[PDB]
């Protein structure tokens, strides 16, 4: 019927002025563009079919051709950036926005999907979709008393498209658009569907990946407790974006970090810092490193939750990137901590793994470790116990590593190692 | 000690095809 048509036949059917022949040719095009392997998007574009599809988007009296052309254009916009640009150049954005209010739910859902692709191309097309006025009808589609009355696929598509509207930087989405979207996004963040939750968390993570004002916009909506709850979820697709959002939030001010701590986030990190998935471990260690860069009371809350031994463990054995994040966490801890917190750090057994990591090839981690060791030595000086720390470092084999680094190619490593050896060894 | 922001994503485009 409409299966395995040639682009020639599709073009002849769409060039006929018989709306039913046009409909069947458009369905054949949709079926070609929906094939698993190498859909012929470039050939369809070269045939000049995008303007015809966009015109078909406005055939209110023929809902089937609206649906077929919307699907075809969605799949074309899912290709390269040049093909999404081809779709946009045909005028598809306002037509899809007009279709958002279609009485046919499948047509509205397809329009949502297409706008999601277009906005997902990048920040320019994201802002252009916003300028054409998509947010208001999109949100109207979600203005229901209970989200559970909506079809699951429809709701997932709406959530994904909104997340794409929140995505990308340079520039970030317009502030007014973010404020207009956020309430619905929180409501979705409280939904029970795992995919909706994952996409909502990803959107919140996008919105929190920026200056402190952007983070404040999100945290004032009260999302942090729900984010922590989702941090404790069993589904990795939910935990990953929730952890990303929590990390972004703790990159902000001390009060936003304190909001994260007050919600009970630290109690989840014993599992996260031992999670079998390496990415979770790395992101959790980065989050901990940003939390140890906070106030001394926040470092003390890290201590009270028994998380210093977990940092020692990650420093002892983990993928090298997680170990680098842990070294950063240790250096921030030692930079901002009290003498008592630093001696507690040493009592947990940090010196030996911190020294074993001086074997690495990365220069920046070496500099970070040497800075942490200098801070720990300053604490030991204030206690008059420099010789005990030096004996510890010498027994570990760390003095060998430091004296070797005296001959390192980088200037800072050279000078830091020589300072340590001149002042304490 | 300064807060260290997350590294930029290398996934610049997020688009989906309907099969």
């Amino acid at each position: 019927g409409t299966v395995n048509w040639s682009v020639e036949d599709i073009v002849k059917g769409i060039n006929s002025n018989n709306l039913e022949s046009q409909l069947q040719a458009t369905q054949a095009a949709r079926k070609l563009l929906s094939r698993e392997k190498q859909p012929p998007i470039d050939n369809i574009i070269r045939a000049g079919l995008i303007p015809k599809f966009v015109s078909f988007l406005g055939k209110t009296d023929c809902s089937p051709i609206q649906f077929e052309s919307a699907w075809a254009l969605t799949n074309i916009a899912s290709g390269t950036s040049e093909q999404t640009k081809a779709v946009v150049d045909g005028g598809a954005i306002p037509a899809f926005i007009s279709l958002l209010a279609s009485p046919h739910a499948h047509i509205s859902e397809q329009a949502v999907w297409a706008l999601g692709n277009i906005a997902g191309d990048g920040s320019a097309f994201r802002d252009l979709v916003i300028k054409h006025g998509a947010i208001d009808p999109l949100l109207a589609l979600l203005a229901v008393p209970d989200l559970s009355t909506l079809a699951c696929g429809y709701l997932r598509n709406l959530t994904w498209t909104l997340s794409n509207l929140c995505r990308n930087k340079n520039p970030a989405p317009p502030l007014d658009a973010v404020e207009q979207i956020l309430p619905t996004l929180v409501r979705l963040l409280h939904h029970n569907d795992p995919e909706v939750l994952a996409d909502s968390c990803w959107a919140i993570s996008y919105l929190t990946d920026g200056p402190n004002e952007r983070i404040e916009m999100v945290v004032k909506k009260g999302v942090v407790p729900q984010l922590v709850k989702l941090l404790g979820a069993t589904e990795l697709p939910i935990v990953t974006p929730a952890l990303r959002a929590i990390g972004n939030i703790v990159t902000g001010t001390d009060e936003q970090t304190q909001k994260v701590i007050d919600a009970g986030a630290l109690a989840v990190f014993p599992s996260l810092l031992t999670n079998p998935k390496t990415n979770i471990q790395k992101e959790a260690t980065w989050t901990m490193s940003n939390i140890t860069a906070g106030r001394q009371d926040q470092i003390q809350q890290v201590v009270n939750h028994g998380l210093v031994p977990f940092l020692v463990g990650v420093l002892s054995k983990a993928d090298f990137k997680t170990q680098k994040e842990a070294a950063w966490a240790i250096t921030n801890y030692t930079s901002g901590g009290t003498v008592e917190q630093i001696v507690y750090l040493v009592h947990c057994g940090i010196i030996e793994p911190l020294m074993n990591l001086l074997s690495a090839k990365d220069t920046k981690i070496i500099q970070v470790i040497l800075d942490a060791i200098s801070n720990i030595f300053q604490a030991a000086e204030k206690l008059g116990e420099t010789e005990k720390l030096s004996i510890m470092i010498e027994e570990c084999g760390g003095l060998d590593k430091i004296e070797a680094l005296q001959r390192h190619e980088n200037e800072s490593v050279y000078k830091a190692s020589l300072n340590l050896i001149e002042k304490y060894f | 000690a300064r807060k260290r922001s997350h590294s930029p994503t290398k996934k610049l485009r997020y688009v989906k095809r309907r099969f």
